[PDB]
Order: C-alpha cells, then structure tokens, then sequence
C-alpha cells in the first residue's frame, strides 16, 4: 500500500507507518523492539534538528563568504570566532554542558517518566513541559505559534515535513564533511566549480573518491 | 473503429476517443491517471500553441529579415531600431509581470473550473469556457467555435503537434548548421548530397557562453557536438 | 546406475539468534541448561562432535560441509 | 615477482572478499541450499574435479603466473635492476616484445605448443637441477617446468 | 552442440529427455551436464532461473555483437568520420588495450551515471522476479502501469516492451520466441569470438574477416599461432 | 534483535567486553602517565 525504500518488498512487521517519515527501512531490525523504537525516533528526530540548523547555518555564512562580507568557513569559525573576540574555550565549553546539560537532562526523564517536568517543580511551570508526544514537546514554549494545537490535518503533514527535511539536512552534513575532507574548500566553492565545468569536476576526477581513476 | 498510431495495435482502455487528436498512443501509460491525464492535456495544447506561435515567427521573420538569424536574435544589439539595447532587465520585468497574472489566472482555472471566468475589474463581462483549455467569448471573436468544434479541436492539435516536430527541427538544425529553416533548405537544395544531416551533425556551432550586458548566460547544443 | 546430479534442499534451517540464546541446544543432554561447572566444559567439548548430535547421516555431512 | 607494497595491499583486500565470500557459502549452503547424502557419496566425481581441477588446474594456472609473471620479474632482479625499473607484469603480459628480449623463445608465439616444438621453449622451461647461484634458491625456470609437467 | 536445426542435438541423451519435454523455447534436448532438472533443484540451479538467464544473456549479447563490429563497418564505408573507427576493445573499456579521448567526460564520471541508470533497471527487473506483478504498485510517475508484468519474468510484454504487439497469437509467439533465442545464442557465441579473436590476432572483428576472405588457407586460426 | 542482545550478555561474551574495557583503560592511563611507581 503506503511506498516503501525498495519497492516490491513488504515492510517489516514492527513498521507499521503510525511514525512519521515511514518507508519501512529497517534491513538490520535495529528497532524491532517497541521500547528501542522510542528511544530511536526521538533520537532521530534530534538528530535531524541540529543537522538542520547547522545545515542552514553553514550555507548561510558561506553566502557571506563568496559574497565577500568576511565570514570564515564553516571548518575555521570556531577559530576565528574565539581569537577575535577573545573567548577562553574552556569556559565556553564548560557554560555549553551547564546549559546543555540542564535542558537536554529535563528531556531525558520526560522520556523516562512522561509528564514528569510539568508538576511545578521548575520555577512553577507546570504546563509547558508536560509534553504532547514523544520527540514532540508542544507547549507554548517550545510551540509558542500553536501550530501544534491547530488543525490536526496539517500538524500531521508538518511531521512528515520536519523528518524529511531533517533527513535531507543530516545527508548534507556528512556532504560538507566528506567534501571538505575530499577537495580542502567550503561548501559553495565546490558548488561554484561544479557549475563551472560540470563534466569534468566533481568526484570521479578529484583524485580522491575513486582512487583507481 | 478510429483509426490508431500503428496497425493492429490495441488502444488503451482510457482513451477512447473523447478527445481530439486521439490514436491511442501512449506507450510509457502516463494517461493512466485520470487526473493526470487532465493536466498533460492542457501542457500538450500550451506546447502546441506556443509552438505554432514560434514556427511562425522563425518563418516569417526571416523573409521579412533574412539577416536577423533569430537564433541570436535574442541578443539585445539586434534587437530593431526603436528598442535596439534596451536594458534586458527591465525588459524581463515587463514579461514576467504579465505572464505571472495571465498564468496565474489560467492555473485558476485549471484547480477550480469556471472561477475565474468574470472579469475582475469591470463587472459583467465573462467568457463561455465550454471546456477547460478553450476559453472562448473574447479570445474567439470570429466566432468559429460555432459549428463543428470537435474538428476543429482536431484540427489545431494535428496541427500543434506538427509544430512542436517543427520547431525543434529549427533548433537542432541551427545548432548543427548555424542556419535558419529557410537558409538551411536552399543549402540542400544547392548540394543534396554534400550537404545533408550526415556532414553536419557532428558539429555544434553555438558559443560556450555570451556576455549579454555585462552578465555572462551560458549556452549549449541537445548533443556533445564538436565545438 | 544413480546418476551424478547437483541435489539439494530448500531453505532447510531458519537463519535466527533464537538458537544463540540457547546454550547447548546441539545436544538433548545439554539444553536443559547448567546446574554444576561440568555443564560448561560438556557445552565446549561437545560443540564440533555432530555425529553424537544427531543420528542422521546427511544432517552430519551437511554440517560438515559448511564447517 | 611482487615488487612494491602496492601489489601486497591489493591481495590483503581480495583475500577480505574471498574471506567474505567463503562465510556467504557455508551460509548459504547450509540455510539456504544444502546438498543432500547422495550429493556428497559422489567420490567418483569428487576424485575426479580434485585431482583434474583442484590439483590440475591449480598447478597449470599457476604455471602460467610463473611463466609470464614470477620469471621475467626475477630475472630482471638478479641481474641487478632497481625493482622499481622493472617492467610492471601487465606490461610484461601485453608487450610480446619485451619478452622476447628476456627469452627469445616468445618470438614464436604459441605455435611451438601447438606444433610438437617443445624444444623451442628451453629458454624458460629448463631442467637444469642445483640452486641458483645468484640467489641460492632453485631455478624458476626449471619450477615452471615442474608445475607444467604437474 | 548440433549446428542449424534439429529435432535433437548431438548431446542429446536420453536422460535429458525426461524433463525436456518442448515447452521452453530453442528446446532441442541439449542438456549432458542436467542443469535443467527439476529434481531437488534449488539456489540459482533450477529451470525459471536459468531460462531466464539465457535469455538476459541472449538480449545483452546481441547489443553487443552488432554494437562490437558497426564501428568498424560503418567507419570502412565513410559514413562515420575516421576519428571514431574504433576497435570495440579500444573505445575505452580497457584502457590498457587502448582508450578514446573526446567523450563528453571522463570514463569514470559515465560510469557513475551506468552505475545509477543500471540500478533502477535492474533492480526494478529483479523484483518483478521475486515479486511477481510488485512494480506495477508503487508509484514511478505513473510508469508503473507498464511494469506490471505478465507473469513470465523474461518476457514482460506490456505497452512497452511489446510496443507493437507482434505475436498475437499463441503459435506466432512461440515462433518469434524460438528466434530470438536462436539469434541470441548466435549472438553469444560470436562475442566469444570477438574476444578470443581479440587476443590471438590483436584485431578488429571486421579486420579479422577481411583477412581471412583475402587469403583464407594463409590467414585463419592455424596460423596465427605464430606470426 | 532480544534474542540477539540476549547473545551478548552471555558470559564469554561480556567477559571480552568487560575485559577489552578494563584492559583499555588501564592502557590509556599508562598512556598519560607513564613509569607510576609511587602515588607521590
Ligand atoms: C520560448 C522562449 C525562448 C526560447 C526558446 C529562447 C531561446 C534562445 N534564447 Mg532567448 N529564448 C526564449 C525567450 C527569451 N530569450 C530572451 C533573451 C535572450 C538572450 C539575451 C539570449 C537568448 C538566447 C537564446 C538561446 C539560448 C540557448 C540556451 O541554451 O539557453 C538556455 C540556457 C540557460 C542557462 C537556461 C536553461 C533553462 C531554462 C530555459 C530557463 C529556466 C529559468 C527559470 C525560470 C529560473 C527559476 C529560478 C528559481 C530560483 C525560481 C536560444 C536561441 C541567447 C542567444 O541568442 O545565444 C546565441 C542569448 O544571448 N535569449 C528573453 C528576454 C526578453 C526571453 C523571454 O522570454
Ligand atoms: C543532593 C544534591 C543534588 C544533586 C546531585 C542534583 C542534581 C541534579 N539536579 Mg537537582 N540536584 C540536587 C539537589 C536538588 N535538586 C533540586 C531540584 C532540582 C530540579 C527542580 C531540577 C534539578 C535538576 C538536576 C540535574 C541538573 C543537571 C545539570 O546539567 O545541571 C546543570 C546545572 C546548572 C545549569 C546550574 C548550576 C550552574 C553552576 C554550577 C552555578 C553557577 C552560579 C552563578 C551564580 C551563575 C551566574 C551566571 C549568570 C550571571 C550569567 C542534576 C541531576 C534538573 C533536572 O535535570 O531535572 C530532571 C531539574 O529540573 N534539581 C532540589 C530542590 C528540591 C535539590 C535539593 O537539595
Ligand atoms: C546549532 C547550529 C549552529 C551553530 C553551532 C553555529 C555556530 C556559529 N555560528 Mg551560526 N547560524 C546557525 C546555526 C549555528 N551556528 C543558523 C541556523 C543560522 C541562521 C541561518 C546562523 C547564522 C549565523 C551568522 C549570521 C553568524 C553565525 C556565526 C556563528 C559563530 C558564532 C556564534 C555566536 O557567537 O553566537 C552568539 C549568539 C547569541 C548568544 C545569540 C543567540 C559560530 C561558529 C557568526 C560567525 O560565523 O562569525 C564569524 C555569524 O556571524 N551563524
Ligand atoms: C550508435 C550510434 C552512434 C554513437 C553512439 C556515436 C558516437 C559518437 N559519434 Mg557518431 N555517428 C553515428 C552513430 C553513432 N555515433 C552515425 C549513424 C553517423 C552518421 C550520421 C554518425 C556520424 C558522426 C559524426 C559526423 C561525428 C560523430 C561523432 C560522434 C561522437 C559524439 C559527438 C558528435 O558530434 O556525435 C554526433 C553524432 C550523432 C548525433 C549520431 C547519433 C546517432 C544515434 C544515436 C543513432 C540513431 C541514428 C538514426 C539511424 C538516424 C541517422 C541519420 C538519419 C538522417 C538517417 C561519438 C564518438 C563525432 C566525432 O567523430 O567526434 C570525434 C562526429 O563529428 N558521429
Ligand atoms: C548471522 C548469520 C547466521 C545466523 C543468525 C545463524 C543461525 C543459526 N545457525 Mg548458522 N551459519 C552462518 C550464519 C548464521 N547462522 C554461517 C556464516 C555459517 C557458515 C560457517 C553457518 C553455519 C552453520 C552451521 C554448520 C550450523 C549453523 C547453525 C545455526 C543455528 C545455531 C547457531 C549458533 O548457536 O551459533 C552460535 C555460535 C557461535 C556464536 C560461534 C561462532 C563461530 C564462528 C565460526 C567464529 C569462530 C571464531 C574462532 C574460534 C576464532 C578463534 C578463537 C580464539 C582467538 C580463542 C542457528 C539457526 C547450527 C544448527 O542449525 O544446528 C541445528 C549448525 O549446525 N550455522
Ligand atoms: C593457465 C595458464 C596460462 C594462461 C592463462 C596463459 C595466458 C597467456 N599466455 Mg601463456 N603459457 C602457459 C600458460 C598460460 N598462459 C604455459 C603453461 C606455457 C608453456 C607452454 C605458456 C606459453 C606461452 C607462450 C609461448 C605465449 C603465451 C602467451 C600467452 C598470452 C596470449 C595467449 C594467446 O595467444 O591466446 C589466444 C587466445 C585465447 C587464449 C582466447 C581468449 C579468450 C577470451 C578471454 C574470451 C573473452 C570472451 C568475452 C565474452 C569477451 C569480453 C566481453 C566483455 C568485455 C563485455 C596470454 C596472456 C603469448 C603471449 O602473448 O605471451 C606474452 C605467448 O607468446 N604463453
Ligand atoms: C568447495 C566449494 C564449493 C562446492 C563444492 C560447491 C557446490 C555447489 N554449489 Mg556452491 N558456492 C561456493 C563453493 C562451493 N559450492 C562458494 C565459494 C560460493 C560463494 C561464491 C558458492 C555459491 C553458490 C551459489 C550461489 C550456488 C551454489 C550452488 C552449488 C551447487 C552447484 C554448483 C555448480 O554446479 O557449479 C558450477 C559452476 C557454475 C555454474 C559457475 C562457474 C563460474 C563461477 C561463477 C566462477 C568459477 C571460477 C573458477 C573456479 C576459477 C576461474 C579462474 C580464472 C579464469 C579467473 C553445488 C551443491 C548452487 C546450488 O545451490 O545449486 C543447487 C547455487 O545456487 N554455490
Ligand atoms: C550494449 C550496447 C552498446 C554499448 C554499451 C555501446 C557502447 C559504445 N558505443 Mg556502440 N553500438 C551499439 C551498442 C552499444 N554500444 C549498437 C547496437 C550499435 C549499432 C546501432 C552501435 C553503434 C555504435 C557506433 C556507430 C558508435 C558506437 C560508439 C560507442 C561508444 C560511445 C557511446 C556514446 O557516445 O553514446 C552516445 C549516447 C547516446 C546515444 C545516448 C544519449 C542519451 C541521452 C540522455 C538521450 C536524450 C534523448 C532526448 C531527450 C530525446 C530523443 C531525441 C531523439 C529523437 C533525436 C561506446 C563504447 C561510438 C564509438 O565507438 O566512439 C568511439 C560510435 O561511433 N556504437
Ligand atoms: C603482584 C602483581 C603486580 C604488582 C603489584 C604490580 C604493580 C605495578 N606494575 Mg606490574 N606487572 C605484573 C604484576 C604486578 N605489577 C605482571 C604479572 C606483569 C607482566 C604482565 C607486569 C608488567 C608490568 C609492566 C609492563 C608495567 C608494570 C607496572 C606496574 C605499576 C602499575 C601502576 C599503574 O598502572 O598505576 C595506574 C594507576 C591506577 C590508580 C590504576 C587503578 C585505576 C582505578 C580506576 C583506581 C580507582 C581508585 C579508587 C605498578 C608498580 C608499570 C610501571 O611503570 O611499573 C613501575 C609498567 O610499565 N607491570
Ligand atoms: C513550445 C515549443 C516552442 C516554442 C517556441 C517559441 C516560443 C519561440 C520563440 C522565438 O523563436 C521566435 C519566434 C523568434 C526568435 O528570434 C526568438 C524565440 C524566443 C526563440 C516547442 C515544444 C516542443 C515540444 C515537443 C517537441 C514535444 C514532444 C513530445 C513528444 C514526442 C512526446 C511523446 C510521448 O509523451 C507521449 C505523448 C506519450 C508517451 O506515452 C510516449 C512519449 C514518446 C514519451
């Protein structure tokens, strides 16, 4: 019925197409039990929203970099960004695992005990961290636009939005990483050569994906 | 009992002759879709017409202008007298400007049938659209959709679908060639045997790219072509 | 005269973890599970001897082969 | 005749697919498509491809490495060139020429095969017994000779 | 193997008989090693696997025999310019035997899009075999309507595949059936030969047959042992 | 996927886990730490 990864071949019994973004794609079973399955949607889904915010984060400074606005690379940021403004790393990374640590700690005993962070406990919020699925706080903190709370059609549509464009961006992360590793430029140098001369640069001729060239 | 693309070939069971033009071809089965069949239905004729449109004007323009060789007469140095090196952008903003209103308006009409029949502006006016891709009213001011519409429906697609061939005959021709329709057809004519598809088709003779006021557009041939 | 032909049978065994949870399952002695260390060493020693496992000259020859 | 680390690193990755390869066919053999008794009390023909195809074809395929492969190369070392200035063994098996110049024989092509001439091969089909003194170890020449007569 | 035809081929043994009773095409008893015994077969060695191959080997061989040598015959009689009179194992596939240089890119950037292009061919063909009818069901931009198969994986027909749709009726099919294959097993064997001729005599197919019709006691197997 | 997570929490198993970890470790610290004679 519902389209598969590799058409013609039923889906796996423990992939029943309720989750968002459900192709049946599950060849080594890593899911299979009910319980794992939370643990992975929710870590998929927070994988995919970072992936997407240093997606965009990454194309939007190399636009300043070819346009000549003085951005760094993505890979020379973190260098340039602490020596100019004169930042100790270590004490940047230490405030990153307070805060981080806080927020990303409330998450996981949400998951453990939904509900749990709504009794009041934190400075008397009490309904904005009840939580409406798993991996989907909801709220009008996190949700402030009530999308969530509107149409039920559509939230479901945005949910199938939101995986995709979160798997999308997770590729394009390893593409920077792979590239940058494969030619030593950013990600828009590579684009603008490719739009160059397509034929003749790209990865079969950069001396590097395929050795045996 | 129509008669089909190839003989002894049995039709699809979706086109049964309901529209014009039909001979049950339709190897790869995009028809298969009802609704999709709707939409490449309207493409076919906006295809056809702009493209009888495009034959046309290639034809005509070279006897008018046999030295325009309308494969560059985009170039703004070429362009006639009055608009000779106009600034493309503001040229371009004309057209999309335009065409954004008139396709948005027959895109309308595509989603949700006879809506957008009545003029906007001044009340009262409307056209018939008898059906979808045939407005009719004031884009028929003849009046030749009375009568026997459905040979006429024929008519323009036999028609249209020979232009679109056509057209695409001008493009790869000048690719090869470097010549206009008519110019290429005296060639022959001159040395049949010399000069025919044979020789020409292993060059393309169109330009790597243009610097049209400044701005670089790149250009190519439909095949790998020897520059 | 049996003539010499490639023979065969189809999807004999189940490819499952089932069995890897189950120390012992080879041997009907040993699948009851341990209750002394001598269980432990009989698991190992008796692991590869497939003639005692099992009665049938071709389920041994079929094990043999793909040891 | 391997000469550069280049060649090692190539057979340590065909030796992963072959090892790759043999885990799928005990698999495969015994999940999905195992031979039944009779299959395997064919000793008559297991005799047979073993010691035609198993040891026969083994040592003739071999022979063919060493003809074209191991003895150029090895000729070329004990005569002292840098074994990054010798021919490279594809070079050595696509060039007919080259050869000839190591042992004129394969001016002639296979015709002396074909036509009884085996004396034509003496150059590299010897049988001159001893060690080589250069190098200590037995002729090549003459072990070719040996897995060809195998 | 008995050259032409035959109702039995000179291996035909009474013990491929039992099984080889005509119902596949080119089925002329030839079978001394008895793959095709339906008896305890299984894996890939059984009758709808290995029909089946010989006929993707069929189709794959005849593109190549006719595709090995049209270089080298269009090339002799000028209708191709010189610069692509090519022996078919010098056009690139074996770039130690020899390569050509002015393809659009580089060989490896084409074989990544062969790489691509065979995946979905191949794929989707495969499952058509496993899962009889399964690529008639997903959606394929509405191409699915002609993979629907028509339970023999060899022979798909459809209105595609059986684009004119020759062989209508049953006796006609089996007819065109048997020609295929036997140009298909034509075909296979003289691939074979343009390989092994490859080797032997360092030529081209078409160069190969020149010779020997030039001087055939003088120019043939025998004697290109040794030259 | 339980019965193969109930493969790897059978004793050989763990132990080369427990002992590829225990082992490791005290690699690493004397990675960093070089010649420890005396806590000093
Ligand atoms: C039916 C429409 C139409 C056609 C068939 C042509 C055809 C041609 N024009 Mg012409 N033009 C057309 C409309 C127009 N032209 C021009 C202005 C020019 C100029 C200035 C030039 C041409 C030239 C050319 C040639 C281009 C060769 C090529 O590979 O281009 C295709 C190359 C591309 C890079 C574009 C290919 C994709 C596609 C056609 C464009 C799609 C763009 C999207 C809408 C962008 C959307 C962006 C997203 C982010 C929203 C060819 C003879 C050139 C010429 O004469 O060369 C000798 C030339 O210099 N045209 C204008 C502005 C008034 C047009 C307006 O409609
Ligand atoms: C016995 C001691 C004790 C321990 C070990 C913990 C441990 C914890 N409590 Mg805590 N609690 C403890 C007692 C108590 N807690 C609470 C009430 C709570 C609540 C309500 C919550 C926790 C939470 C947490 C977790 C925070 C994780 C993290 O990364 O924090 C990172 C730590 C910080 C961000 C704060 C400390 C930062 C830094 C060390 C001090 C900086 C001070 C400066 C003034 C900063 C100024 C900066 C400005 C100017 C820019 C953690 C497991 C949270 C949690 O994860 O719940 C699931 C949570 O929600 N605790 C109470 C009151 C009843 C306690 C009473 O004894
Ligand atoms: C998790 C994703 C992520 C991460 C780790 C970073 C990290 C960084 N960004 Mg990027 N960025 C991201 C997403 C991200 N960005 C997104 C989604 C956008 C919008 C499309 C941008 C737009 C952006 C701009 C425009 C700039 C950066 C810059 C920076 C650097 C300094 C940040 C700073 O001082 O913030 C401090 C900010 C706050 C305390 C307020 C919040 C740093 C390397 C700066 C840079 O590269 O400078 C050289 C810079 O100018 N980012
Ligand atoms: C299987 C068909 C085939 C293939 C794969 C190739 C491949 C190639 N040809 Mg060749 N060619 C072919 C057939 C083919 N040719 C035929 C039949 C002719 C006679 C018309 C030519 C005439 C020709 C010329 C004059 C040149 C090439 C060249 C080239 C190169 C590409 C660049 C180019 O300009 O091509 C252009 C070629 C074509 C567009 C031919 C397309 C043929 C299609 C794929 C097959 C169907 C044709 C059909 C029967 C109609 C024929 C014409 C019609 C009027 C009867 C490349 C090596 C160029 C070269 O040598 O570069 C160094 C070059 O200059 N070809
Ligand atoms: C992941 C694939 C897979 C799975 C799930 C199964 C599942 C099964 N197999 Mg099959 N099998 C497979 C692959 C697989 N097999 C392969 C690749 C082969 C070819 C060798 C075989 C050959 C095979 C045979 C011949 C038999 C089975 C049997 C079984 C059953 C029990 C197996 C068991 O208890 O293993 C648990 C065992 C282990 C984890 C030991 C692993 C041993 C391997 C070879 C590693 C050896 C490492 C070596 C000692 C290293 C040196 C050690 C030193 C450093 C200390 C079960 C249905 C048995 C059966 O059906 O009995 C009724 C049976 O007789 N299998
Ligand atoms: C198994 C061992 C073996 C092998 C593989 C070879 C191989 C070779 N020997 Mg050697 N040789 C051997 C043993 C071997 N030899 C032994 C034991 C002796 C001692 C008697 C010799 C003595 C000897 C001499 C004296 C010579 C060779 C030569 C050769 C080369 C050419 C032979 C020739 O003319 O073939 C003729 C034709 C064939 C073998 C048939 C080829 C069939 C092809 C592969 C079919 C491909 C079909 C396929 C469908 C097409 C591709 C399609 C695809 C791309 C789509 C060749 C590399 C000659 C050479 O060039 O030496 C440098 C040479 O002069 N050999
Ligand atoms: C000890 C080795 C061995 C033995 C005795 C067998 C025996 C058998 N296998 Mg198994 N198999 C083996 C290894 C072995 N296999 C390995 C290593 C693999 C993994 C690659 C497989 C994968 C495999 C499959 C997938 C299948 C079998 C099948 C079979 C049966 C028929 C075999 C046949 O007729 O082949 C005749 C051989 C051919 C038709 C192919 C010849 C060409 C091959 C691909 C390459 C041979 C290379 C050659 C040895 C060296 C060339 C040198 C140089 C020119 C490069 C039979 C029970 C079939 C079965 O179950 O049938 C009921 C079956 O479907 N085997
Ligand atoms: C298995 C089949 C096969 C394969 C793999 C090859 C492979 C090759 N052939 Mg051969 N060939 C074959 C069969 C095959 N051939 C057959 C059957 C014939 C006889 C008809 C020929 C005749 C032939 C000739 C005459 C030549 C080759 C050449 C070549 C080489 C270049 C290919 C090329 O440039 O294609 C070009 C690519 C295409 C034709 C495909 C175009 C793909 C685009 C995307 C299609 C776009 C379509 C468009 C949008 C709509 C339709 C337009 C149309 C109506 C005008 C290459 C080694 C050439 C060579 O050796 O050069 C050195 C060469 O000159 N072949
Ligand atoms: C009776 C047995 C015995 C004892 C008491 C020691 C003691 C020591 N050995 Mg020796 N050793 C032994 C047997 C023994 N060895 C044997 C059998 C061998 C042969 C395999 C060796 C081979 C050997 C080597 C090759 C080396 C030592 C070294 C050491 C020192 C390790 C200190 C360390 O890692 O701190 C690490 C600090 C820790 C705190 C480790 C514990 C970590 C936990 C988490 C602490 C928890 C606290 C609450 C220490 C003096 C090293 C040295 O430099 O000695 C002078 C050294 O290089 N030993
Ligand atoms: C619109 C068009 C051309 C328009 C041209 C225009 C406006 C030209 C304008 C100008 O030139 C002038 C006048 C003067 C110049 O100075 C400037 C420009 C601007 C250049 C052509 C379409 C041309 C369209 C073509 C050729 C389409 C062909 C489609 C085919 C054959 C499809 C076939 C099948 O899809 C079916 C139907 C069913 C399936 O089952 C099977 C298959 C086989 C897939």
């Amino acid at each position: 019925v519902r389209p598969v990864w590799f058409p013609g071949n039923p889906p796996p019994a423990h992939l029943d197409g309720s989750l968002a973004g459900d192709y049946g794609f599950d060849p080594l079973f890593l899911g299979q039990e009910p319980q794992t399955l939370k643990w992975y949607v929710q870590a998929e889904l927070v994988h995919g929203r970072f992936a997407m915010l240093g997606a965009a984060g990454i194309i939007l400074t190399s636009i300043g970099a070819k346009v000549g606005l003085g951005f760094p690379e993505w890979y020379d940021a973190g260098k340039v960004v602490v020596e100019k403004n004169n930042i100790d790393f270590p004490t940047l990374m230490v405030i990153q695992f307070y805060l981080m640590g806080w927020a990303e700690t409330k998450r996981w005993y949400d998951f453990k005990n939904p509900g749990s962070q709504a009794d009041g406990s934190f400075l008397g919020f009490t309904e904005e961290f009840k939580g409406l699925e798993n991996g989907y706080p909801g709220g009008r903190f996190f949700d402030p636009m009530g999308l969530s709370r509107g149409d039920a059609a559509k939230y479901q549509e945005y949910k199938q939005k939101e995986v995709k464009n979160g798997r999308l961006a997770m590729i394009a992360c390893l593409g920077f990483a792979a590239q940058y590793a494969a030619t030593g430029k950013g990600p828009l140098d590579n684009l603008a050569d490719h739009l160059a001369d397509p034929n003749h640069v790209n990865f079969a001729t950069n001396g590097v994906s395929i050795p045996i060239a | 009992d129509r008669k089909l693309w190839a003989p002894g070939v049995v039709a699809p069971e979706y086109l049964k002759g309901d529209l014009a033009g039909d001979y049950g071809w339709d190897p790869l089965g995009l028809g298969a879709d009802p609704t999709a069949l709707k939409w490449y239905r309207q493409s076919e004729l906006q295809h056809a017409r702009w493209a009888m449109l495009g034959v046309a004007g290639v034809l005509v323009q070279e006897i008018v202008k046999p030295d325009v060789y309308f494969y560059e007469a985009g170039l703004p140095q070429n362009l006639p007298e009055p608009f000779t090196n106009i600034n493309m952008g503001g040229l371009l903003a004309w057209e999309f400007i335009l065409m954004h209103w008139v396709e948005v308006r027959r895109w309308q009409d595509y989603k949700n049938f006879g809506s957008v029949n009545e003029d906007p502006i001044f009340k009262g006016n409307k056209v018939p659209n008898p059906e979808m891709g045939y407005p009719g009213g004031i884009f028929d001011p003849f009046g030749f959709s009375k009568g026997n519409l459905k040979e006429l429906q024929t008519k323009e697609i036999k028609n249209g679908r020979l232009a679109m061939i056509a057209y695409m005959a001008f493009i790869l021709q000048a690719q090869a060639t470097g010549k206009g329709p008519l110019a290429a057809l005296s060639a022959h004519l001159s040395n049949p045997f010399g000069n025919n598809i044979l020789k020409n088709i292993g060059t393309c003779t169109v330009p790597h790219s243009v610097d049209v006021q400044g701005l670089t557009i790149p250009l190519t041939c439909l095949w790998p072509g020897s520059q | 005269a049996k003539k010499v032909k490639i023979a065969v049978d189809r999807n004999p065994v189940e490819t499952s973890f089932e069995k890897w949870a189950k120390p012992g399952h080879f041997s009907r002695t040993l699948s009851k599970g341990p209750n002394t260390t001598t269980w432990i060493w009989n698991l190992h020693a008796d692991a590869h001897d497939f003639d005692s496992h099992t009665s049938d000259l071709e389920e041994i020859s079929r094990k043999v082969f793909s040891a | 005749g391997i000469t550069s680390e280049l060649q090692l690193y190539t057979t340590a990755i065909g030796g992963l697919v072959m090892a790759a390869a043999m885990f799928f066919a005990g698999w495969f053999h015994y999940h999905k498509a195992a031979p039944k008794l009779e299959w395997f009390q064919n000793v008559e023909s297991m005799l047979n491809h073993h010691l035609g195809g198993l040891l026969g074809l083994g040592s003739l395929a071999w022979a063919g490495h060493q003809i074209h492969v191991s003895l150029p190369v090895n000729k070329l070392l004990d005569a002292g060139v840098d074994p990054k200035e010798i021919p490279l063994p594809h070079d050595l098996l696509l060039n007919r020429a080259i050869m000839a110049d190591l042992y004129p024989s394969f001016a002639k092509g296979i015709a002396p095969f074909f036509t009884l001439n085996w004396s034509e091969y003496s150059d590299f089909l010897t049988f001159k017994g001893g060690l080589n003194p250069v190098t200590g170890g037995l002729w090549l020449s003459d072990t070719a000779h040996h897995h060809v007569a195998i | 193997v008995d050259r032409s035809k035959d109702q039995l081929y000179v291996g035909a043994s009474q013990s491929s008989l039992a099984y080889l009773d005509g119902s596949l095409p080119g089925d002329f008893g030839f079978d001394p090693l008895g793959l095709l015994d339906p008896v305890n077969s299984g894996g890939f060695i059984e009758p709808k696997w290995l029909q089946y191959s010989e006929v993707i080997h069929a189709r794959w061989a005849m593109l190549g025999a006719a595709g090995c040598i049209a270089p080298e015959v269009l090339g002799a009689a000028g209708l191709i310019p010189d610069a692509t009179n090519i022996k078919w194992f010098e056009s690139g596939v074996i770039p130690p035997a020899g390569s050509y240089n002015g393809y659009w890119a580089d060989p490896y950037t084409i074989f990544f899009v062969e790489i691509v292009a065979m995946q979905f061919a191949e794929l989707r063909r495969l499952q058509d075999f496993r899962y009889p009818g399964s690529m008639g069901q997903q959606y394929f931009l509405g191409l699915e309507a002609i993979f629907k198969g028509s339970g023999d994986a060899a022979y798909p027909g459809g209105p595609f595949f059986n684009l004119f749709n020759l062989g209508k009726t049953e006796a006609a099919m089996k007819e065109l059936k048997l020609k295929e294959i036997k140009n298909g097993r034509l075909a296979m064997l003289a691939m074979l030969g343009y390989g092994a001729q490859a080797v032997m005599t360092g030529k081209g197919p078409f160069q190969n047959l020149v010779e020997h019709l030039a001087d055939p006691v003088n120019n043939n197997i025998l004697t290109n042992f040794a030259g | 996927m339980k019965d193969f997570t109930t493969y790897l929490s059978t004793a050989p198993v763990i132990a080369t886990i427990w002992f590829t970890f225990t082992a490791g470790l005290l690699i690493e610290i004397n990675r960093y730490f070089p010649d420890p004679l005396v806590f000093s």
